[PDB]
């Protein structure tokens, strides 16, 4: 003697195939789905992925890497060629330091 | 590893091993026989026969069936079920 | 000839040596009849809603749904804080945490005091 | 736990014991001749008191038989390489594809195999043509207010197919 | 940086004044264009950060996360159809513009300079997540999910504001540089303990730490796929980014006051990897997986080694990609059967014989197969914590074992052994889900080749 | 030796064509088992040489 | 009169996707690799000299590779 509802019986399971056997991703509009495929590849791989692969495969020395290689090369060659010990400890000059006293 | 089984062939192999069995005769050995009516042998040696088929062909048959074969034709039918006998 | 197969929480008791299967009263016959009847009706409903040629979706078992809703969402109702619940809660939730806490204090105070002495093997320990 | 009735019986219970003990005696006993000897010995041991008009002493001897069996089984009972438990256990299940597929193919490949799909389509029309009336009338027609069995009657009425047969007939071929 | 801000704005009236079968191409195409546009950013070098204005700047912590955001938007926007294409046009447009405003506040948040501005953009990151998951939460408790969500995030993130205003009017302005160059150490009075506790506890809530992870599982099992990917990847690594910055201040008391949180994180990492071994609701296993990886993140943040921060940022980016991918695969399976449960949908090595390739690939990244980034992260964090103590490797290795076993259980449970053969409705794989998998797992392997980009400031 | 290093690195890299081959072919080669067997044989004959140089 | 009929899931949609993927990466995988091969076979990398006396460079004229 009661129902509490009035709506459609749910769901309506649409196979997105069985009206298009050629169909790509979304709903049954035929051509613009092919455009979706073509844009998400051709502007998603064909312009993004391989160009990003080149662009990050090399660029300059990110955080000064090979600069540091050759700079350390020249500095250690200098500190061999002038006798003084390589990598002096006490990186700041002890003449320009002032210990507080007791 | 697939020689094809066929219905005449499975009939011949099953009747070969029944005929080799001792306490039956090669005279009253029919395809449409009974292990209960006319061969008259007991349930015990009936399951010895079931053991012979399992040990020849290489697979168990379950005890839901070994109650209820009781004739050679249904034996051939049941290995036809397990093997799906067409080429 | 045999010590009669003491069971466990792991070793299942097999079908043969129950020995309750041999005291068949009429109640066990009654129970096995009704249990077969229940299995019969459920396979009937399932097979009719399994072999429909129009039935596109899945058969949507209420048993699995009922188990899942019992397992996750029907925990927090229902509950009362008992002695057993509170006791096991503070044991298996706080016990290991506070134990691991004290042992890492102990290891860290050892290593801090020991390198405060300076006699540790950090002659070259750069990758800290 | 079986589809036909509510229990095995005494008879088939003893029978399954005899099958198991004979199988374990295979798994214990190589060389096949001493196997044959011990098999006839075991058959004689069941022949000693086959003909008890008693029943309660028979089932007590059944229980003591199960004790001396389970004491004397094998660590690897010889399971066949087709049985569950065994070496196969749906071994070539890699290709046991159900046949609700193969209709969701692109019509290029439905052009690749034409006759098969024509006859498959008349199979599905055979199914739907006799689905409603005969099958569901035969199911809601015969049984008791509860079904209380797991068998089902055949279609002895006149013509067409026994009910509820599609997933029985259309199965994998067990060696593809 | 306004060169990135303003086309992300102007992608919004785009979506309004396009029509049916016309919004989609514009949004997706132009969002990919913005992805190239921020691939242009990565210049960052040497001495310091790089300053995009008197107002914006980029640390090299912020560059990979920012590029990850602008990568993850078009993927998401393709991913969130077929479960709403049959709803109305106006509601669909509102959905797309909601995500674009979301991305806009995420870029605002990652390129912050002032921590107060960071806080405003933190909760402006919050409010679209709420509206998406509540309006399309798609199950009966999306109510409770949103409610738990917003009250945990605000009521944890509320006193963080008070602590930052107090620091503002005790140490001048709040550039990250003038937070640096002027920070002086602060000793162990109890006010310092509460101030540290306020800041670190708000971001602890947003990671999650272990005692506050039941924020998470409702807020991912009852979300749509877009908000789930957003929430997992961008929001959890956003919380980690915040703690990574503001841990620059208050180093002289973090040692004395960091002991309970590490131990909470370790025993909770073990417990969370254990609790995702036995649950149903396959969608939630990825959520508890995410709590496991974030617990390892928190271990890496509270220990303060440069080794630890390198491992932390790599673990951030790799787990973001893994979890976002794996959520998208679980949505594919739920589009197949209307279950969400684990033990139901089975088989599928036979059917869809290349969906399983993507399941295998993501499952082995979540295993941390070794050339991938996630092993780089986990390995350096284990190295840094073993230099922290000679004992913690029991916990890390046992995490590795249980992580292996639940991840493999996800693989071979639902997609191995036997189809239940009363399914008979699953379609062969669309091009779209294959495209989504392709957009996840090309950059993960491409960073697996050359990973010197994604390591942190302490490179 | 340039011969030594050259032959060892090509014993590596000969095991790298066929995976990329059927990842890139999509026209199902009938000769695929024969192909993998013959590249393993060629890797063998390249690997016999520098080991004998090593013992030499 | 020997052969049987296997039951496959499909080949169509799967091989169509992979064919599209190799075509749409390869359509700019090929000309870029051709381009960079022409770059390091014609245009030169760079040379390793030092700072000329009183001639400040650009912020380029600093790097080995010409595309960088
Ligand atoms: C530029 C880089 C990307 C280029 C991709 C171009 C397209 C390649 C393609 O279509 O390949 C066909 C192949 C599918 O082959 P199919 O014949 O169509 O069907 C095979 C079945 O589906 C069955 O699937 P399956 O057996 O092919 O799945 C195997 C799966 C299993 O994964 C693994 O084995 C990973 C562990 C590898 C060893 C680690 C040491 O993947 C691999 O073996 C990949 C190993 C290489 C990863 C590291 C490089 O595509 C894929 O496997 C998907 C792409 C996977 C990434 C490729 C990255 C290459 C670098
Ligand atoms: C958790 C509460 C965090 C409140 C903000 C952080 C803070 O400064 O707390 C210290 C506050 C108050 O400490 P306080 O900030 O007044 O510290 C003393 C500051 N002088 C010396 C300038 C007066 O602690 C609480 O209110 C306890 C809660
Ligand atoms: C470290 C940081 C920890 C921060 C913790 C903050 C509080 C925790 C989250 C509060 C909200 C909890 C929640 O959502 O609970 C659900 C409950 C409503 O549930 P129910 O009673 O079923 O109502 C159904 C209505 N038809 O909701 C309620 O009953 C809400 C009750 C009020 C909560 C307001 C927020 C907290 C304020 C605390 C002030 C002291």
């Amino acid at each position: 003697p009661t129902l509490r509802w009035q709506e459609d019986p749910e769901p309506e399971d649409e196979n997105l195939y069985e009206k298009n056997p050629d169909s790509h991703g979304y709903d049954k509009d035929p051509a613009v789905d092919v455009w979706n495929m073509r844009v998400v590849f051709f502007f998603g791989f064909s312009i993004v992925l391989v160009l990003g692969s080149t662009f990050v495969a090399y660029l300059p020395d990110y955080r000064m890497q090979e600069w540091a290689r050759r700079e350390a090369e020249r500095l250690v060659k200098y500190r061999e060629a002038h006798g003084l010990p390589l990598m002096e400890s006490n990186c700041f000059d002890p003449s320009k330091i002032q210990l507080p006293e007791d | 590893d697939a020689p094809p089984l066929t219905l005449e062939g499975i009939k011949d192999r099953v009747l070969y091993v029944l005929k080799l069995y001792d306490k039956i005769d090669p005279e009253k050995l029919s395809v449409n026989s009974h292990f209960m009516k006319d061969l008259g042998l007991d349930s015990l040696d009936q399951v010895e026969i079931i053991m012979a088929m399992e040990d020849e062909f290489g697979f168990e048959i379950p005890d839901i069936d070994a109650e209820k074969l009781m004739c050679p034709q249904e034996i051939v039918d049941y290995i036809a079920d397990k093997k799906d006998v067409y080429e | 000839s045999f010590p009669k197969y003491e069971p466990s929480r792991l070793a299942s008791l097999p079908t043969t040596l129950d020995p309750a299967e041999y005291d068949i009263s009429s109640e066990t016959r009654k129970a096995q009849a009704e249990r077969l009847a229940i299995r019969s009706r459920l396979k009937r409903e399932y097979q009719l809603q399994y072999n429909d040629p129009s039935r596109r979706g899945v058969v949507e078992d209420p048993a699995l749904i009922r188990w899942t809703c019992a397992r996750s969402a029907n925990v927090y109702p229902n509950f009362r804080p008992n002695t057993k619940t509170s006791l096991l809660g503070a044991l298996f939730g706080i016990g290991p945490l506070i134990f691991w806490y004290y042992v890492f204090k102990t290891d860290r105070d050892r290593k801090e005091k020991l390198i405060q002495e300076g006699k540790l093997d950090r002659t070259f320990n750069i990758s800290y | 736990f079986l589809p036909s009735a509510a229990y095995l019986t005494h008879q088939q219970k003893v029978l399954q014991l005899y099958k198991r003990a004979l199988r374990h005696l295979e798994s214990r006993c190589v060389h096949r001749d001493k196997y044959r000897y011990f098999a006839c010995l075991l058959r004689a041991r069941f022949d000693e008191h086959k003909n008890e008009k008693d029943m309660v002493k028979a089932t007590q001897l059944l229980r003591e038989a199960e004790k001396e069996f389970w004491h004397g089984q094998h660590p690897q009972p010889y399971i066949f390489p087709e049985s569950p438990g065994g070496t196969s256990y749906e071994r070539y299940e890699c290709y046991k594809v159900p046949e609700w597929c193969l209709d969701d193919w692109h019509p290029s490949e439905k052009a690749m195999y034409p006759d098969y799909f024509a006859k498959r389509e008349q199979w599905k029309k055979l199914r739907r043509e006799s689905w409603e009336r005969e099958v569901k009338q035969l199911q809601e027609e015969t049984p008791v207010g509860g079904p209380r069995t797991e068998a089902l009657p055949p279609a002895r009425k006149q013509g067409d197919l026994p009910p509820l047969w599609w997933h029985i007939v259309t199965r994998p071929r067990e060696r593809p | 940086m306004l060169k990135y801000i303003i086309p992300t704005m102007m992608l919004m009236p785009l979506t309004w004044l396009s029509k049916n079968s016309m919004i989609w191409i514009n949004t997706t195409l132009h969002s990919l264009l913005i992805s190239l546009t921020s691939l242009l950013l990565l210049n960052q070098f040497g001495d310091n950060s790089l300053n995009f204005s008197l107002t914006f700047f980029s640390d090299s912590l912020s560059t990979p996360l920012l590029i990850l955001t602008m990568w993850l938007l078009p993927l998401m926007l393709m991913a969130s159809q077929h479960h709403l294409s049959k709803e109305n046009l106006a509601r669909k447009k509102l959905f797309i513009s909601m995500l674009i405003l979301l991305q806009l506040f995420l870029i605002m948040t990652f390129t912050a300079t002032e921590l107060i501005f960071f806080y405003i953009m933190f909760e402006a990151t919050l409010v679209p997540t709420l509206i998406i998951i509540t309006r399309w939460g798609n199950q009966t408790e999306r109510l409770n999910a949103g409610l738990y969500f917003l009250f945990y995030t605000l009521a944890g993130s509320l006193p963080l504001l008070v602590a930052l205003i107090y620091i503002q009017n005790t140490m001048g302005s709040l550039n990250f540089l003038i937070l640096q160059y002027w920070v002086q150490p602060m000793p162990n009075s109890w006010s310092n303990t509460f101030m540290w506790l306020a800041c670190m506890m708000a971001f602890m809530v947003k990671m999650p730490l272990y005692g506050l992870h039941l924020w998470l599982p409702k807020a991912h099992v009852e979300a749509p796929i877009a908000g789930s990917m957003v929430l997992a990847a961008i929001l959890l690594k956003l919380g980690g980014y915040g703690m990574m910055r503001i841990t620059l201040l208050l180093n002289p008391i973090t040692d004395f006051m960091a002991y309970p949180f590490i131990m909470l994180s370790l025993w909770g990492m073990i417990m969370t990897s254990s609790i995702c071994l036995r649950q149903t609701d396959l969608k939630s296993l990825i959520a508890y997986s995410s709590v496991s990886h974030m617990a390892l993140v928190i271990v890496a943040i509270l220990i303060q080694t440069p080794w630890s921060y390198m491992g932390a940022t790599a673990l951030m980016i790799a787990h973001g990609l893994t979890s976002s991918m794996l959520f998208c695969l679980a949505n594919s399976n739920y589009e197949r059967v209307h279950s969400r449960t684990m033990i139901l949908a089975r088989g599928l090595q036979t059917l869809l014989p290349l969906m399983a390739a993507w399941w295998l690939l993501a499952s082995l990244t979540n295993l941390a197969l070794p050339p991938s980034i996630n092993l780089i992260g986990e390995l350096f964090v284990v190295m840094s914590t073993f230099s922290w103590s000679n004992i913690t490797i029991i916990l890390m290795g046992l995490n590795m074992v249980i992580t292996a076993l639940y991840s493999l259980y996800m693989l071979i449970t639902t997609q191995r052994g036997k189809h239940t053969h009363h399914i008979n409705n699953i379609l062969p794989s669309f091009t779209r889900e294959n495209a989504l998998m392709s957009l996840h797992m090309l950059p993960l392997l491409l960073l697996s080749l050359n990973p010197k980009i994604i390591l942190g400031p302490l490179y | 030796m340039n011969l030594f290093s050259s032959l060892t690195l090509v014993t590596l890299i000969l095991l790298t064509m066929p995976i990329a081959a059927i990842n890139f072919n999509t026209h199902k080669f009938t000769n695929y088992p024969l192909y993998v067997k013959t590249t393993i044989s060629c890797a063998f004959i390249t690997s016999m040489i520098p080991t004998m140089m090593f013992i030499h | 009169g020997k052969r049987l009929f296997i039951i496959k899931p499909s080949g169509f949609y799967d091989k169509r996707f992979l064919k599209l993927l190799r075509f749409y990466i390869l359509l700019t995988g090929i000309p870029v690799v051709i381009g960079i091969t022409l770059i390091n076979v014609f245009i030169g990398e760079a040379e390793l000299a030092e700072i000329p006396e009183g001639y400040v460079p650009e912020h380029w004229e600093y790097f080995k590779h010409p595309i960088s």
